[PDB]
């Protein structure tokens, strides 16, 4: 669970007709990652899209798209050989999970 | 990549948003025509029925 | 960047404002049309009442 891993700054406010999709995995297919993010879909934002984490063999990022471009972005990620990285922007849940973990460790102590 | 070409996809998305907004505005106008006529007709029917019954 | 995001935030704000103003104007126009129809009906009823009284 990424939870704190994902960057909340890249989230799109008032994401009514626009959203941010996170589909990125292997770094072997990230050689043209800049262009892939800039034009993931037919109406993909080139500026907002950004990478939050970069593993030794894989990278994690969020790219902006239109509201109706969710499935299209998923298909484009699959074509680029990316893995499903649905997030749901559970920023509130992440804080709750961290608090629960803190209580459990304190409870254990 | 370049700003101009990327502006193409940006404008396509903006046109999608504007088309959704235009659909909403057309829905508002369709309301103001059909539902407005329905409400005015209901009010007219009620008022006329009451007035004619009293007459 | 921030400027590019704001250029579209303004567009989204305008999109919401257009719908809001449309709803407000629709309410105002509904009120005005109802008032006009009620006034016409009332004038017709008053004329009919006067005619009915004279005929009575």
């Amino acid at each position: 669970s990424l939870a704190e891993i994902v960057k909340k700054d890249d989230f799109v406010l008032d994401s009514e007709y626009l959203v941010t999709l996170l589909v990125v995995v292997p770094k072997l297919n990230h050689n043209d990652w800049i262009k892939q993010y800039e034009t993931l879909a037919e109406m993909v934002v080139p500026r907002s899209s950004n990478v939050l984490s970069e593993d030794q063999d894989s990278y994690l990022c969020n790219v902006t798209l239109f509201k109706k471009a969710v499935d299209d972005f998923r298909h484009k990620a699959r074509e680029n050989k990316f893995i499903v990285r649905d997030f749901q922007y559970n920023e509130e849940e992440m804080r709750a999970d961290k608090e629960e973990m803190n209580r459990l460790s304190t409870d254990k102590k | 990549l370049s700003d101009a070409d990327v502006q193409k996809q940006i404008k396509h998305m903006m046109a999608f948003i504007e088309q959704e907004a235009n659909e909403k505005a057309e829905e508002i106008d369709a309301k103001a025509e059909e539902e407005f006529n329905i409400e005015k007709g209901r009010l007219v029917q009620t008022q006329r029925l009451k007035i004619m019954e009293y007459y | 960047q921030s400027q590019g995001i704001q250029q579209l935030l303004q567009a989204e704000k305008r999109a919401a404002e257009k719908v809001a103003d449309a709803r407000k104007r629709k309410a105002r126009r509904l009120k005005q049309a109802k008032e006009e129809a009620q006034m016409e009906v009332e004038q017709y009823r008053r004329e009919r009442e006067q005619e009915f009284q004279s005929k009575q």
